[PDB]
RNA sequence: CUGGUAGUUAUGGCGAGAAGGUCACACCCGUUCCCAUACCGAACACGGUAGUUAAGCUUCUCUGCGCCAAUGGUAGUUGGGGGCUUCCCCCUGCGAGAGUAGGUCGCUGCCGGG
RNA sequence: CUGGGGCGGUCGCCUCCUAAAGAGUAACGGAGGCGCCCAAAGGUUCCCUCAGAAUGGAUGGAAAUCAUUCGCAGAGUGUAAAGGCACAAGGGAGCUUGACUGCGAGACUGACAAGUCGAGCAGGGACGAAAGUCGGGCUUAGUGAUCCGGUGGUUCCGCAUGG
RNA sequence: GUCAUGGAGGUAGAGCACUGUUUGGACUAGGGGCCCUUCUCGGGUUACCGAAUUCAGAUAAACUCCGAAUGCCAUGUACUU
């Protein structure tokens, strides 16, 4: 992977407000917000619209 | 509207298989490689095959379709 | 019968030595008209021969034209001297070498086939033999 | 999807190299075959079609290496030595179709450090 | 890594059992996800492409490669070279991350979805997910970016038949 | 496209004629060429 | 027996089927280092050996496609003769292409391990 | 020049057919090109493979850009055609100026004038780890003598001698 | 000059592997006739047209998967001149 070419790959946790589920997945646009899950290995946080677990078609 | 043609360029073999040639002797004049440079033979800028050393010319089959000319002392 | 297009508008007359390389045996028909001697067949002659075959059969059975007029031929007008380049394309011919089946017919009885083929033979500039498969 | 056969495309490159490079009874071809595990060298005559002094990683003589590059240097050292014992000096290096970089380079650098001229 | 873990744990056994593969090597795996933009408008205004690259870089987290036209076409008003469309090839852990986000966060932000469309397989084993808009992807922020452009998402599987590939995409989570 | 002459910077003589497209290459071309006088390579510049 | 590397007009290729593996060879696992991608450790490069013969590779089987290929005959034709001549015929020597009987799932080295 | 002359057309160069399987070969015979271009479209090192079709997929249409499969070349090769070219001569990228100076055994072509190819030697270089390749471009058109002028250089001459 | 041997070369002939020209059949994507709600988008229709695909069959100075006879170049320690 080349350096100083791509944006950051840094990890980040996604959480939907309704279902309140948490999972790690690397992405851009951190926003810099603390997490509860795995607080030791601290990562950013992102608030999200209904996920598959929430969305009625999926579940 | 016709009535044009270029000067004939005298292409083709200039020495025979089994003939002794001095180094530098032109063996074949050609457009592209009808015949390939063999051993002790060079390919000039215009695709002219010439002997690099003195010896006997031999036109040989390369592999199935193609053909080469060599000079063996 | 005329080629839809040609690579070259003007073409050597060619020669007509030897037996036709192909089309010597009847392939699609019961009865065929075989050229006995060589000749050029013009497209005008192929049509005259075709219409004189089909009419007698009264739109009965099939008729295969086994020759096609591929070769153009040129001419100079009257009052024009030799030279000043090759003449304009005039017509279309099929060089028919001896032994070539020119027409084939099927789907009529022998008597009607043999009559249709003699009627056609009289429109062609070449000696003909009627031959059956 | 189809996996590319690394050796097929390797052998394709080797042909491109062998187009320019061929062994002679005077100046033979130092050819190098590289595997996932170990590395192999052969000083060949193409005019005769015969392999002179050769050497590999798995040979009983010199069987101690830290890295594969270090292992590959020991091969260069030994094939150079075996060539000098046979009585041949001036070779031409046949990349085998490998990029003249990591292991195959370290084989050449080593052999070239010993009594082999290219 | 969250999804590649699940794949190595409790997809391979289940899927090998379902088809009765001789070796674990036969088990279909996802080789590469390849996103493709297809900005043909770029022929007129080049600046529209710059945004189409930047917006896509954020989605993948991996700068794209600006694809240049193959042959000249008067109909579209296009000519040999000239930048039209952007490619980006996802492999390894960073690929699974995208696939996870695609099935877990992305797809539910569309008005609706039927699911894994039987028609949308090439018949060799690979899937092509038609993406309508760019605003579906949470990293994009459509309030900032101008035109919607669109997107093309190709999933290249090691599967031999659509049936095998269909089961793999399903158990990975894809509708 | 025009005929050009490259002058040796050191030698001071021009024994190299070339050609260039002056629309694509409006600047004066500089090539490193062997100068027979000096018997070594020298920077030659278009006149 | 297998890895490497050559020669030989594919009788050697393509396709189909089967078997085989810690001894190689592979895929395979990883990206710290050298070095990589016009994005991607895919490739290249480097470090590994948990897993696997699935594929490549190796061996075996087959004539479906390709390739090779007689004999005979025929076309053509050098030379010598004749005709009625858009052309045709005879004598002598040479002799295709197509088609065909048949052949082929190679053969021949050198080096390393077993 | 001319199937009388005039009128018309043509005039040098390249490629093909005519051309009868070496070379050469005519016609106011049959077809096309040229009077350039390229600082890379040259050199070298390394890496690569094309046309098209099918199938699936946002804007997106018969056709743009992805993906897979099949594909000896149905592409490409600055430009006519022919001969070549997939170890590419086709396509990328890095570094470069050999699109070098003195030459040149020996050949081809040829009435002459010209034209063509050339190993190799010396000088000093480019690329490459090396082997090596490089005196333009896949090859074959893209040009015009002498005389007379112009410009630059010059260990040549300088009409008694120095200029 | 002949004999023997080697070789370059694509004519005659032939062939259809390529490029043009071309016949018949089968197949079949479109388009066009003919009604329908219809936007003739798609059906139920089809020898009015038609691009591929294949089977069979032709054809070529400027086609060639092939390919002679001759002629040509050479070698010989061959025989004559
Ligand atoms: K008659
Ligand atoms: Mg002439
Ligand atoms: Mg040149
Ligand atoms: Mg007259
Ligand atoms: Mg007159
Ligand atoms: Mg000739
Ligand atoms: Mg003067
Ligand atoms: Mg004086
Ligand atoms: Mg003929
Ligand atoms: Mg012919």
């Amino acid at each position: 992977m080349k350096t100083g070419i791509h944006p950051e790959y840094r990890p980040v946790v996604f959480v939907d407000t309704s279902t309140d589920f948490k999972f790690l997945s690397g992405s851009t646009k951190s926003s810099s917000e603390t997490i509860k899950w795995e607080d030791g290995n601290e990562y950013p946080l992102l608030r999200v619209e209904i996920s598959s677990d929430s969305h009625p078609f999926y579940t | 509207s016709n009535g044009r043609d270029s000067e004939s360029k005298r292409l083709g073999a200039k020495r025979a298989d089994g003939q002794f040639v001095t180094g530098g002797s032109i063996l074949y004049r050609q457009r592209g490689t009808k015949i390939y440079p063999g051993t002790n033979v060079g390919r000039g800028g215009d695709d002219t095959l010439f002997a690099k050393t003195d010896g006997v010319v031999r036109f040989e089959r390369m592999g199935r379709d193609k053909k080469k000319v060599s000079v063996y002392p | 019968l005329v080629p839809k297009r040609v690579k070259y508008r003007r073409e050597f007359r060619g020669n007509m030595r030897g037996r036709a390389k192909g089309g010597t045996e009847v392939a699609f028909g019961e009865y065929g008209l075989q050229a006995v001697e060589a000749s050029w067949i013009t497209n005008r002659q192929i049509e005259a021969a075709r219409i004189a075959m089909t009419r007698y059969m009264k739109r009965g059975g099939k008729v295969w034209i086994k020759i096609f007029p591929h070769k153009s031929y040129t001419s100079k007008p009257i009052g024009v001297r030799m030279g000043k380049g090759k003449g304009a394309p005039e017509g279309w011919v099929s060089p028919v070498k001896r032994g070539k089946i020119m027409f084939e017919i099927a789907g009529v009885p022998e008597d009607v086939a043999r009559e249709a083929l003699r009627l056609a033979a009289h429109k062609l500039p070449v000696k003909t033999k009627i031959v059956k498969r | 999807i189809t996996k590319i056969d690394k050796n097929k495309v390797r052998k394709k490159r080797h042909a491109r190299v062998r187009s320019k490079i061929s062994g002679t009874e005077s100046r033979p071809r130092l050819n190098v075959f590289r595997s996932n595990k170990n590395i192999y060298a052969q000083i060949i005559d193409d005019v005769n079609g015969v392999t002179l002094a050769s050497a590999s990683n798995l040979d009983k003589d010199f069987g101690s290496a830290e890295s594969k590059v270090d292992a590959a240097s020991k091969v260069g050292e030994l094939v150079a030595k075996r060539a000098s014992e046979k009585g041949i000096t001036s070779v031409t290096f046949d990349r085998g179709g490998y990029l003249y970089h990591g292991r195959v380079k370290a084989l050449a650098e080593a052999a070239r450090e010993n009594g082999l001229e290219f | 890594n969250r999804l590649k873990d699940q794949y190595l744990k409790e997809i391979v056994p289940a899927l090998m059992s379902k088809f009765n593969y001789d070796s674990v090597m036969e088990v279909p795996k996802i080789d590469k996800i390849v996103i493709n933009t297809g900005v043909g408008d770029a022929t007129a205004n080049a600046k529209v492409l710059d945004s189409a690259v930047e917006e896509l870089a954020l989605i993948t987290g991996q700068k794209p490669v600006i694809t240049k036209a193959k042959n000249s076409i008067a109909g579209f008003r296009l000519r040999e070279g000239m930048p039209i469309g952007a490619k980006v090839t996802l492999r390894g852990e960073r690929m699974y991350d995208f696939l996870d986000k695609l099935v877990t966060v992305s797809l539910p932000r569309v008005r609706d979805f039927r699911g894994v469309s039987k028609k949308a397989f090439d018949g060799r084993g690979n899937y092509t997910l038609g993406v309508r808009e760019q605003l579906i992807f949470p990293e994009i922020d459509y309030d900032q970016v101008s035109k919607v452009r669109g997107m093309d998402v190709v999933i290249v599987t090691t599967a031999k038949s659509d049936e095998e590939s269909h089961e793999l995409l399903t158990q990975l989570g894809m509708p | 496209r025009v005929n050009i002459t490259l002058e040796c910077t050191e030698c001071g003589d021009r024994n190299y004629i070339t050609t260039k497209n002056k629309r694509e290459n409006p600047e004066r071309i500089e090539l490193k060429k062997y100068c027979p006088r000096l018997r070594r390579v020298t920077l030659h510049r278009e006149t």
